[PDB]
């Protein structure tokens, strides 16, 4: 079953009051309405606090092979940049964020593991106007997606590392993100515009032969801009004064959506980064789901759009 | 009150920076304050001058893209419903610019009730502006924002289920395109013709997306579109053989169809695309049971379709490809089911017990009960209606094909009768056949603990 596992940035007009840390209570305008979610988790939460709950127990469960989807998502201000990648390099452990806790957590479990052999594959990807970036090479620009026959899906122009221990994890991953800033002052204007995914993939021998997968997704998709996301049951409704030539295949490919039928084969020519995501969701693994969000005060409505969103992914 | 030289610099100043500030850290920020600021500039503190209902309708448009710039439209849509009531107090295109306005504002509002009321006095103005009371003659930017509004009154109608509305008029607009990319336009109608049952209208839009693929127009994505288009003709060719199962001339051309797209299958890849070769084909080699020695025939042809699947799907193997292959064994099992009733026929019909037929039949028995042990391996022995259906085949399959010693007989009838037993007790829900094999299963007990205890000694 999918266990959501949710946490919530401190908004310091938050009409947020919470009872407990399953359920919270929304007052709204027109009539306050109670959410009942899995896991949720508040202001008083600590960093360490969700990464040894959810993290280690997610992590611990993801280390017998099963692909357990941990990602970070939100809307701009979600508070994901903080908690994964931190403020600014300016080694400070609270400042610092959960994903080179996870790497000594997970490097910690390989040694102690540690009886080809259990092997380490990560990669940064960005995407930007619906292109794939590599921080790595500027150069490496535009290469294409491919799911193999290995059942790795990929990025054909990518190379990945392999890593000893969590330290060079940490060079690396400074390295990107470092590549992260400088980006910030290239064509990346805006995280909220990019997807930049993280994605960190766990191989394992059983003894020497069989292979074992978990999947670690740092996610920064479309922000709280109101361009994209291809599927709504809010604005199904595409809004624009643009040349309907681009409109209408947009208006063609929701027509298709029409003509679905009255056994949903999902559609992976709308869009490469739900493709490079449904060897996610419906995967065959696990269903366990670290999921970031902010509600928030000012875009009231979409935030509503975005719990609404966590109970369809509920169903 | 604004002069004319006055209002044209404000009127070119305010389509400038809105036209420029779109190609491409706070630079819509500053555009939406220049915008106020000629918003500022209006001075908002026949009969008299119809130039300045013109002009107030058009910056109450400029102020209609202001508000979606900010996504703050409410006092927007105060203002310009105070506009169109005023211009509905009183013309040839202020009120089809108010409309386009007013649509936009209703369907910012995200009500569907609401808005589609006003689509339909939206209807009701568009057939009263097609009744016929510059760039080129006052009809090319008419064209455009009859583009316009067409698909949008199509986002209303899909908002709503609507389904042949919105399809008769997505066909309506298409065409209207058409006046002057579009192969997959044409695919999604077709694909809506599949979903319905009229399929005349879908083999002329076959003929338009053939012919304006033959003349694009040249001063790319075809590839998989029109990949697709040989899967709805052939899906075109399934509808036929539905119609005439639940004549050689559409098997000719259904075979020169798929040659076609064979090539331009294997051409472009690729994944996905060879699932839904083995899904056509095996639909094609499945439902053409016209005729005796060539069915035989095109049962060779599709074992030799899944002959040229396998010896690289077996590398492949994500979890994917094992529901996807349970799904093709599942096929490749009911192929198996009417070859065994083939086989019947021709040994009912033929010298059956020569030694390279009946090594061959049960070569095929044995696969085919390697296949059915591959599906036992797809539930994790250390939705399901048809694992059903599977139970119900590899128990026929346990009674029927043994021609071996008789002793596997009765432990493979009571191995069916403990999963009959594991269903009923597992589900508590009715089947779609299994009662036959309950009836035949209870039979079978009798007359297998009867007669091998007269015939084995
Ligand atoms: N849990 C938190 N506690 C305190 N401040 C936070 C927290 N999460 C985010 N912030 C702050 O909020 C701001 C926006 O967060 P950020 O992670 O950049 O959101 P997003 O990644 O969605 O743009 C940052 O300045 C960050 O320091
Ligand atoms: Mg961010």
């Amino acid at each position: 079953a999918i266990k959501v596992f949710v946490r919530i940035r401190p908004p310091a007009n938050l009409s947020l009051s919470v009872l407990s840390s399953t359920s919270l209570r929304l007052h709204s305008n027109p009539e306050p309405k109670t959410f009942t979610f899995d896991h949720v988790a508040d202001v008083d939460t600590t960093q360490e606090s969700v990464f040894a709950t959810v993290a280690k127990s997610i992590v611990e469960s993801c280390m017998s092979g099963y692909n357990g989807t941990i990602f970070a998502y939100g809307q701009t201000g979600s508070g994901k940049t903080f908690t994964m990648m931190g403020p600014s390099e300016s080694f400070s452990h609270n400042l610092r964020g959960v994903i080179p806790r996870s790497f000594e957590y997970l490097f910690s479990l390989i040694d102690r593991e540690k009886e080809k052999s259990f092997l380490s594959k990560c990669s940064f990807i960005e995407i930007y106007n619906e292109q794939i970036y590599d921080l790595l090479d500027s150069a490496s620009a535009g290469l294409y997606l491919r799911e193999h026959i290995k059942k790795g899906v990929f990025v054909v122009g990518a190379v990945e590392q392999v890593v000893t221990s969590a330290a060079e994890a940490y060079q690396v991953l400074s390295g990107g993100w470092r590549n992260r800033r400088v980006a910030s002052t290239s064509m990346n204007r805006e995280s909220s515009r990019s997807h930049a995914v993280f994605t960190i993939t766990i191989e394992s021998m059983e003894k020497c032969v069989n292979i074992r997968t978990s999947l670690l997704n740092l996610v920064d998709l479309a922000g709280s801009e109101r361009q994209k996301d291809t599927h709504a049951e809010g604005m199904r409704l595409k809004e624009a004064g643009n040349i309907n030539r681009s409109l209408s295949t947009l208006g063609q490919v929701i027509t298709a959506l029409v003509d679905v039928g009255n056994q949903r084969h999902v559609s992976y020519r709308d869009s490469k980064l739900t493709f490079l995501l449904r060897d996610s969701l419906g995967g065959n693994a696990k269903t366990a789901i670290i999921a970031n969000v902010h509600p928030g005060s000012r875009s009231f409505g979409e935030t509503l759009s975005t719990l609404n969103f966590a109970q369809r992914a509920k169903l | 009150n604004v002069p004319w030289a006055e209002v044209c610099e404000k009127f070119q100043a305010a389509l400038a920076l809105s036209r420029v500030e779109l190609h491409k850290y706070k630079s819509k920020y500053s555009a939406r304050a220049l915008l106020e600021e000629v918003k500022a500039l209006l001075g908002p503190a026949e009969g008299p001058v119809a130039q300045r209902a013109v002009r107030l309708a058009v910056i109450e448009f400029h102020l209609g893209v202001n508000h979606i710039d900010t996504e703050e439209l409410s006092a927007g849509e105060e203002h310009l419903v105070k506009c169109l009531r005023l211009l509905r107090r009183y013309c040839i295109s202020l009120c089809i610019q108010a409309q386009n306005n007013l649509g936009i504002l209703w369907s910012e509002r995200e009500e569907i009730e609401t808005a589609q009321a006003y689509l339909e006095s939206s209807e009701a103005l568009y057939n009263q502006y097609m009744k016929e009371v510059t760039e080129q003659e006052r009809s090319k930017r008419f064209e455009k924002v009859y583009t316009h509004n067409l698909y949008y009154l199509a986002q209303v109608y899909q908002h709503l289920e609507m389904f042949e509305k919105a399809a008769h008029y997505c066909h309506s607009t298409l065409k209207r395109q058409l006046e002057h990319e579009w192969a997959i336009n044409a695919a999604t109608l077709s694909q809506f013709y599949i979903n319905k049952l009229c399929f005349m209208e879908a083999r002329h839009c076959l003929s338009a997306a053939n012919v304006i693929f033959g003349q694009t127009g040249k001063i790319h994505q075809r590839k998989g579109e029109i990949a697709r288009c040989w899967i709805k003709y052939c899906l075109t060719l399934m509808q036929n053989a539905q119609l005439s199962m639940q004549a050689r001339e559409l098997f000719l051309l259904g075979q020169h169809y798929v040659f076609e797209a064979k090539e331009f299958f294997q051409i472009d890849g690729y994944v996905t695309d060879h699932i839904e070769v083995v899904q056509d084909h095996s639909a094609l080699f499945k439902v053409l049971a016209f005729f005796e020695t060539d069915m035989e025939r095109r049962c060779k042809m599709h074992k030799r379709r899944i002959a040229m699947l396998e010896p690289l799907t077996v590398d492949l193997n994500p979890q994917y490809y094992l529901l996807v292959n349970r799904q093709i064994q599942f096929e490749i099992a009911h192929a198996y089911y009417d070859m065994m009733d083939l086989k019947v026929a021709i040994a009912d019909r033929l010298r059956d017990p020569d030694s390279h037929i009946v090594k061959k039949i049960n070569n095929l028995n044995k696969s085919a009960l390697k296949y059915y042990q591959l599906f036992l391996d797809s539930l994790r022995d250390p939705v399901l209606r048809p694992a059903m259906l599977a139970k119900f085949r590899v128990a026929r399959l346990y009674g029927k094909i043994i021609t071996a010693d008789p002793k596997k007989e009765l432990e493979n009838l009571a191995t069916s009768l403990e999963h009959y037993k594991f269903i009923v007790d597992y589900c508590e829900k009715h089947p779609e056949a299994a009662q036959e094999i309950e009836v035949e299963l209870e039979l079978s007990k009798e007359m297998v603990s009867l007669l091998p205890t007269k015939m084995e000694r």
